[PDB]
């Protein structure tokens, strides 16, 4: 299957970065014998003194001297991993509480609490600060609702839309404006939810032609009966 | 190798100084016909240096260019370069005799020049080529002129002087 690299993330990088021991060295140009240059997979065990001397030269590769680089004791040069092995702190603004949290490839979504105020908050991973906050164009204490545990910020997991929950248990009906800002509420009539299932489902039931991607988020919506 | 010179060191050639013929070994190789170069005359080193003189090709004939044209076995090919066996790379002379089977096969690396495909051209079964012999071997004659009489002749390196009647 033909990737795009933005869509992969390489797990380790294993073998085939070769390291060649220089074995002879003629003016510019130089004899270098590196791992698995011998077409011949079969001669794996040919370490023996009785080793045709021709097949030292059959696994040596000749360059010139300024196609290579001298590997020091510190090994080959890492390409770095892309997995954050360790708990990295994101920077949390002062005062500040936190209502709800999730995830995405995004970053970091969360919602804040500042005494009487309320906003919606994106975090970068890079820097670990919010790439944006806004406030909601709605009452702070609307929000908040009945209970403020039930706030919520779900998400579908990679590349997925956002889903709020407040204080009652209602969808927060969020979209922006063309200035980044937040638009009014484009309400839903809807009841509370009292769980909401999370996950992203393959479409390839789909025919190839379909106008409708091949990936959709799935949501379940646990609705209250009024 | 492409860029083969005229004669090589190691030529047999003699001068003619003072009478005296001097016969001696070319020491150095030679690119053009008009320059000068070293010969060791030859029958804790100064014995080495002792009969080293420097002298013109025009001065000096070249009796064979005995050695040193080089030719080798080519031991591998890759990319642009390649490796090539020649005989007397090895700058260990004391390692003229390991052609056993236990040769340490380090050796045969050591023994083989690295080189650049368009540096070398390919020996085919005629030889390497020969430097045409200035001995003219077989005798060649003369354009004598019509009714003329031979009354002496003699030579010299000028060529034929005589006296026609």
């Amino acid at each position: 299957e033909q990737w795009s690299l933005r869509e992969v993330v390489f797990v380790e990088d294993v073998k085939n970065v070769p390291v060649g021991k220089v074995l002879k060295v003629d003016g510019a140009y130089v004899a270098v014998k590196f791992p698995g240059t011998s077409s011949n997979t079969n001669c794996q065990n040919s370490s023996g003194p009785d080793a045709d001397p021709s097949s030292l030269l059959q696994d040596c590769r000749l360059l010139r001297i300024d196609e290579l680089q001298v590997v020091k004791t510190g090994g080959t040069p890492k390409v770095p991993d892309c997995f954050q092995r360790t708990p990295k702190k994101l920077c949390i603004p002062e005062k500040t509480e936190i209502l709800a949290v999730n995830v995405d490839s995004k970053g970091v979504h969360a919602v804040l609490k500042t005494g009487n105020w309320v906003r919606y908050c994106i975090f970068d991973l890079a820097t670990g600060k919010a790439e944006q906050e806004n406030n909601f164009p709605t009452s702070s204490i609307a929000f908040l609702g009945q209970n403020e545990r039930n706030v919520a910020i779900f998400t579908a997991g990679q590349e997925s839309p956002i889903i709020l929950r407040d204080g009652n248990g209602t969808i927060y009906p969020m979209a922006k404006d063309c200035m980044g800002g937040i638009r009014d509420p484009d309400w839903l009539d809807l009841p509370p939810i009292s769980s909401l299932g999370m996950g992203v489902h393959s479409l390839i039931n789909l025919p190839a032609n379909s106008t409708i991607k091949k990936k959709a988020a799935v949501i379940i919506m646990a609705v209250e009966k009024q | 190798l492409r860029n083969n010179p005229l004669y090589h060191a190691g030529a047999v050639a003699f001068s003619i100084s003072a009478g005296i013929p001097k016969v001696g070994v070319l020491m150095e190789s030679v690119w053009n016909m008009n320059d000068s170069c070293r010969f060791q005359l030859r029958s804790p080193k100064e014995e080495e240096k002792v009969n080293e003189e420097q002298w013109s090709l025009r001065e000096v004939v070249f009796v064979e260019d005995v050695k040193n044209v080089p030719v080798g076995k080519v031991l591998k090919v890759d990319g642009a370069y390649v490796a090539v066996k020649f005989p007397g790379t090895s700058s260990n002379t004391n390692c003229q005799n390991s052609s056993g089977p236990d040769a340490d096969p380090s050796s045969l690396l050591q023994d083989c020049r690295l080189l650049r495909i368009d540096e070398l051209q390919v020996v085919k079964t005629g030889g390497t080529p020969k430097v045409p012999d200035c001995f003219q071997r077989t005798p060649k004659k003369l354009c004598i002129p019509e009714k003329t009489e031979i009354l002496a002749v003699n030579v010299d390196s000028k060529g034929v002087h005589a006296v026609l009647k």
